[PDB]
RNA sequence: GACGGAGCCAGCGAGAAACUCCGUCGUGCUGGGGAUUCAACGAGGAAUUCCUAGUAAGCGCAAGUCAUCAGCUUGCGUUGAUUACGUCCCUGCCCUUUGUACACACCG
């Protein structure tokens, strides 16, 4: 059994690419990543990495900022490509963080066979720390599902950022090594790094 | 050579002298020009 | 009624011995009584005996049986009450 | 081997520490068991939550 | 006369006027196709409603978009409204208002802002 | 009594479930001295009540037959 | 001009304007 | 005004300072906060029931405020006017916040999801629109131009169906249970919709 | 003042705040005889109500929000000579 | 809502008009703007600077938000003055305090009050900022009591009854904060100090800071209205403006 | 990121850039730096100032309309974020300690 809804093959006067209407047929992160076999591991940072919602671009242009949490529902590649923008230099140029994000994504599935999104979900949920200290001398206490994954992104972009400050290193290249590293979970990753040695030091303080 | 407008005036030290008076004055006899609930 | 009619986009009415039976209640049923609070029928006041103090905490206060500690805090009590007022 | 556990209620005028919010969750492995948390980062309610020490109870950090 | 409507979509100052009729499925902005609308990296965005809603309910009309003011943001994003909203209007002004009710359902369902302005009016966040 | 009644619902939310159990033996213990418990019984009785509805779903998983 | 320009009724219609 | 219905007698009674006329009001959950809005001054007045003082007035409307409803369980305050536009307000909590959504045409009437997750609110073009409060976006829409009947006056000199006096509801509820809307206006119609799909259940003259 | 009321009172007051003469000051309409053409008609609207009878008397809050109803072929017409018709309002 | 704004400012320039005639009739109280919310609505204060302001721009205008008990400061990027002036208007603000400057020096002070005026820019000199003074501490934020020496012409009580309602009124009689605004030669010298009532007299203290501000444009209408009509304005190649006096 | 090409989008006001595409270069005080040919400068101590949305920040354009301003002042548009939006724990500043408050409830 089958259901036709179109009798008539389809041309327009405007000529439109084959990718265009394969992408009609399902949309992809730059009409070349799919969504739908994105899946959180982790539990927890499940309702705040939010990746339902297909996107195209980063590009969105969405209010998050009204409520506290608003930046949950936000589809977290344009959480990842705002915080790479920084430094000021690079400051109101959200569209070189696409460009960017674009070629680490790519990069990461020429260096990774496995779709380079589900890098990024692992890489975020592996580099969130679980708990902390506080200053009182220190005091051990955990941390919320929000501000592990904002810590995510911003760790992972620093460490991006700092090793190819002054390196031969492009920036799609060390962000792509990072997520790489993250996603692994090998100590190779800044991130990883940050997250054991503020774990540990909550421990030590528990 | 003709000045067309003020000098501005130097806040100088007999100056602040007379304010402060002045503003002592009216704390002294507590009149002071405020809004009132109507 | 003439101002309403004229400005009013929709329908407007135009408004309106022997004993008289009372068309509207404001129910039979109820009791006046039972429509009054306690605070209504009665509320704890100042002294009738000049030598008692009652507060409005429902507690009367003989000046004899007051020791002269607790006078003067009332005394300083009452100054308070007075001071604002 | 750490735990789950579900934000069900946050604690209100716990004098806690500027940053920290007190919170009590209750385990996703056993919904009955409850524990009192001490965290830092913007919670809310209907949260999850992963522990490594199930054992301490939160105490008022000052 | 020819069955046509005219619509606008407004993004900060830039505004884009989008006139639809009948026609065989020709899309031009600013007197070229859209495939040439720059920048390219965003380009698809412009796609966005071409796409969601199907290229075959474009093959029946001829389209054509005017841009002025604001920036290449701006103007993009006033291209993609303006290229909804007149495909909503066109539909119901042409043909059946069911298909216009699935269209806004589509619409809405992805990003409101394709049919209505999202424009940031200033709010004193701090009472006072 | 010294706790004030603006804080009292929020100190009674603050207990610990643990802690709490401990309060119902409290309560017992109030319950044998009668004359206490007449004496403040109004107040006991409404920190009784909210704390049974601040862990009620705590108390019937505790399965301690003497409890 | 100006004035005129601020506080124009957006509602008011004319005849001659149908051509 | 403030009534009681077991002893039968205002209680309280609430008034704004220049005397505002009041066409719409709302009740906090609590009992302890009312809001009363006004076609004159496009401003929500708020009063404490406890007190009967005006806590303060809630601006932010370019138009006269509508309708106004408490969220049953979140205490969370919509309001509507003829100013295209829907606004929600935190107005319990140490900071105070408006949260405004634009909606296409003028709105008449507003209805809360008992759950309090949702609000409806029918417009001038005659729509019933869903929105989620929570974040803010629209979630279903509903259409009531054609089902509405309305019958052509006597005095009419044109005819009903190229008439425009009333294709739009001036009333809305939710069904308790949360998957039905009873809508009426100013016209022969009361209209039943079944919200979750955008279908008439069915219309009663 | 009562006073000032006694005299300021007039006809001509009354007759000022018909509908008909006021869209005139508005501008909707050349003449008195045009407006009330158009509101027999059905085109102008104050506020959210259709208003069909000449004789109403517009008060001054809702002096404001008089105007032409949504559908009407005179907005249609409004919009077009100035270019600003746009479909989706359906005006 | 445009035809509103329309219509109420014909009334009030007519009721100017009106009030105008009266007060000349009788040269053969408070104003209109302030005569409905006189006493009765505490004034609802916002105090910003011009676009890409300098730090000291922006700690001038933390200093007059402290002035001012009921006055919040609101950081002026990239509005628009009629984007700025209705987003005031509709929060309910009854005035909008505007700061501009030359190398982070001040340099004027312009007022304008809602919903429909007046607009009143000043001119700022010898402008002493409490940041230059080390060690000096925080204010004390208590309504306070107001001093106003040497307002004799019309204009002078205008310029008075403008600047009185900026604040709170009603100051608790024992205030110990005082503010003071002493006209001399239309230079206005604006300072406040904490006083201590004792035994013998009275001993004040400054805290900062001190600033002289001159009236030099008085517009019947909000600040984004250049095209308002102008009450009063600062006439200087006139032959006797180096002696003029006008407050 | 520097350089060579190509592509292009604004709004103020009447005595464009940033940007996108394709190329070269390449961790070397180098094809960065542009003072006087080829300098200082390789991210800045102790400390310290400010800041929550079209906001911080980058970018250019226009007019000098009685105070002030002359590569400075104002205005116009373009590009446009992270974090928090909870707390009285520290600091500071205030308010209350005659319900007075028209019922119920709560308090004492």
């Amino acid at each position: 059994f089958e259901v036709v809804e179109e009798f008539t093959p389809v041309v327009l006067a405007t000529p439109i690419p084959e990718e265009v209407q394969q992408a009609q047929t399902e949309i992809k992160l730059f009409n070349k990543w799919s969504f739908e076999e994105v899946e959180v591991k982790d539990a927890s940072l499940v309702d705040y990495v939010q990746v339902r919602q297909p996107i195209f671009v980063a590009h969105t242009a969405g209010r998050y900022a009204n409520k506290r949490f608003r930046k949950a529902q936000c589809p977290i590649i344009e959480r990842l490509t705002n915080s790479l923008m920084m430094n000021g230099r690079n400051n109101g140029k959200k569209l070189k963080a696409v460009r960017i994000i674009k070629h680490t994504l790519d990069i990461i599935n020429v260096l990774t066979d496995q779709n380079p999104i589900q890098v990024v979900v692992d890489a975020i949920t592996n580099t969130g720390p679980r708990e902390d200290t506080t200053r009182v001398r220190r005091q051990a206490v955990d941390v919320s599902p929000l501000r592990r994954v904002n810590q995510a992104i911003a760790l992972l972009t620093i460490g991006a950022r700092e090793a190819a400050f002054r390196n031969i290193k492009t920036i799609a290249e060390t962000l792509a090594e990072e997520l790489i590293n993250a996603a692994k979970g090998s100590s190779t990753s800044y991130a990883i790094k940050k997250k054991d040695e503020l774990e540990r030091v909550a421990k030590s303080n528990r | 050579f003709d000045r067309t407008a003020k000098p501005v005036p130097v806040i100088t030290s007999e100056v602040t002298e007379s304010l402060e008076d002045m503003i002592r004055r009216r704390i002294q006899d507590s009149n002071f020009d405020d809004l009132q609930r109507r | 009624y003439k101002l309403d009619v004229l400005s009013s986009v929709h329908f407007v009415p135009k408004p309106a011995e022997t004993p008289t039976i009372s068309m509207e209640d404001a129910p039979l049923y109820m009791s006046n009584a039972s429509s009054l609070a306690p605070q209504e029928i009665y509320n704890v006041g100042k002294a009738e005996k000049d030598g008692e103090i009652r507060l409005k905490n429902g507690v009367a206060m003989s000046k004899e049986e007051l020791t002269r500690e607790d006078k003067n805090r009332l005394r300083r009590a009452l100054k308070r009450k007075r001071s604002k007022a | 081997p750490v735990t789950l556990a579900k934000v069900i209620k946050v604690l209100g005028r716990t004098g806690s520490r500027g940053g920290v919010t007190q919170v009590r969750v209750e385990f996703l492995e056993d919904t009955s068991r409850t524990i009192v948390r001490n965290v830092k980062g913007p919670v809310r309610e209907n949260d999850i939550l992963v522990l490594m020490e199930s054992e301490r109870e939160a105490r008022r950090l000052r | 006369a020819v069955p046509s409507v005219q619509t606008f979509g407004k993004k900060k100052s830039a505004t884009a006027v989008a006139h639809v009729k009948a026609g065989k499925g020709l899309i031009k902005v600013n007197g070229s196709p859209i495939t040439l609308v720059e920048p390219e990296i965003l380009r698809f965005k412009v796609y966005e409603p071409l796409l969601l809603v199907g290229l075959d309910k474009f093959s029946n009309i001829d389209i054509r978009v005017r841009v002025t003011g604001g920036g290449h943001v701006s103007q993009v994003y006033a291209i993609r409204q303006a290229i909804a909203k007149g495909l909503v209007a066109y539909h119901q002004k042409y043909v059946d208002e069911q298909s216009k009710n699935e269209l806004k359902k589509a619409f809405t369902s992805y990003d409101r802002t394709l049919l209505i302005a999202d424009s940031r009016r200033p709010e004193p966040k701090k009472f006072g | 009594l010294r706790i004030r009644m603006s804080q009292l619902e929020d100190a009674l939310m603050v207990m610990p479930f643990s802690y709490v159990l401990k309060f119902l033996k409290f309560i017992d213990t109030v319950m044998q001295n009668k004359t206490l418990l007449h004496s403040h019984l109004p107040l006991i009785c409404k920190n009784l009540f909210f704390i049974i509805k601040f862990n009620h779903k705590e108390l019937v998983s505790q399965k301690n037959e003497e409890l | 001009l100006r004035e005129k320009a601020k506080e124009r009724n957006p509602d008011e219609y004319y005849h001659a304007m149908h051509s | 005004r403030a009534w009681d219905l077991i002893r039968y007698r205002n209680f309280r009674t609430f008034t704004g300072t220049e005397r505002i006329q009041f066409n719409c009001l709302a009740v906090d959950p609590s009992g302890e906060v009312v809001c009363a809005g006004s076609l004159d001054n496009f401003d929500i007045h708020v009063w404490s029931v406890q007190t009967g003082q005006l806590l303060d007035a809630l601006s932010g409307h370019e138009g006269p405020v509508s309708c106004l409803s408490f969220s049953q369980e979140n205490s969370v305050l919509a309001s509507a006017s003829w100013d295209k536009t829907i606004r929600i307000w935190s107005i319990f909590g140490r900071s105070q916040q408006v949260e405004p959504i634009e909606v296409y045409s003028d709105v008449l009437a507003l209805s809360m999801r008992p759950d309090g997750k949702e609000v409806a609110v029918s417009t001038l073009k005659g729509q019933i629109s869903i929105f989620n409060i929570e974040d803010a976006k629209q979630v279903g829409n509903i259409d009531c131009r054609k089902d509405i009947i309305s019958g052509r006056f006597n005095q009419d000199r044109f005819t009903a169906k190229n008439s425009e006096r009333s294709k739009f509801f001036t009333t809305i509820h939710y069904s308790f249970d949360g998957m039905a809307i009873v809508a009426g206006g100013n016209n022969n119609s009361i209209c039943l919709y079944d919200v979750p799909n955008e279908v008439l259940l069915k219309r009663f003259i | 003042k009562i006073s000032d009321l006694e005299n300021k009172v007039t006809v001509s007051a009354i007759c000022r705040r018909r509908l008909p003469v006021i869209m005139h000051r508005l501008k909707m309409a050349e003449t008195i005889q045009d407006a009330v053409k158009f509101i027999e008609q059905g085109h102008v609207r104050v506020g959210p109500n259709l208003i069909n009878d000449p004789a109403y008397l517009v008060t001054r809050n809702m002096e404001d929000y008089v105007t032409w109803v949504d559908n009407s072929k005179i907005k249609k017409t409004l919009l077009r000579y100035r270019n600003q018709i746009d479909d989706f309002d359906f005006s | 809502m445009l035809r509103r704004q329309a219509r109420e400012r014909r009334e009030y320039l007519y009721r100017k008009a009106q009030e105008l005639q009266d007060s000349q009739l009788q040269q053969k109280q408070v104003d209109d703007e302030y005569a409905a919310t006189s006493g009765i609505m505490d004034p609802r204060i916002i105090v910003t600077t011009s676009r890409d302001p300098s730090t000291r721009l922006s700690q001038f205008a933390k200093e007059i938000k402290l002035l001012f008990p009921n006055a919040v400061r609101l950081n002026r990027g990239n509005y628009v003055m009629p984007n700025l002036v209705d987003a005031c208007k509709k929060s309910g603000t009854t005035d909008l305090v505007v700061l501009h400057e030359h190398r982070g020096v001040p340099t004027s002070l312009t007022i304008s009050h809602f919903p429909h005026g007046p607009t009143a820019q000043f001119s700022l000199h010898n402008v002493v900022m409490r940041h230059d003074i080390i060690n000096a501490g925080n204010q004390s934020e208590v309504n306070p009591h107001l001093i106003f020496d040497n307002f004799t012409t019309a204009l002078g009580k205008r310029v008075v009854c403008i600047l009185k309602h900026l604040f709170n009124a009603g100051p608790k009689k024992d205030s110990e904060r005082v503010i003071t605004f002493a006209n001399r030669g239309d230079f206005i010298s604006v300072r406040q100090h904490v006083y201590v009532r004792t035994r013998e007299g009275v001993e004040i203290a400054e805290v900062g800071p001190r600033f002289e501000m001159r009236l030099f444009e008085l517009r019947l209408g909000t600040l984004e209205n250049k095209d308002a009509d102008v009450e009063w304005q600062l006439r200087r190649f006139i032959r006797t403006a180096n002696k003029k006096d006008y407050l």
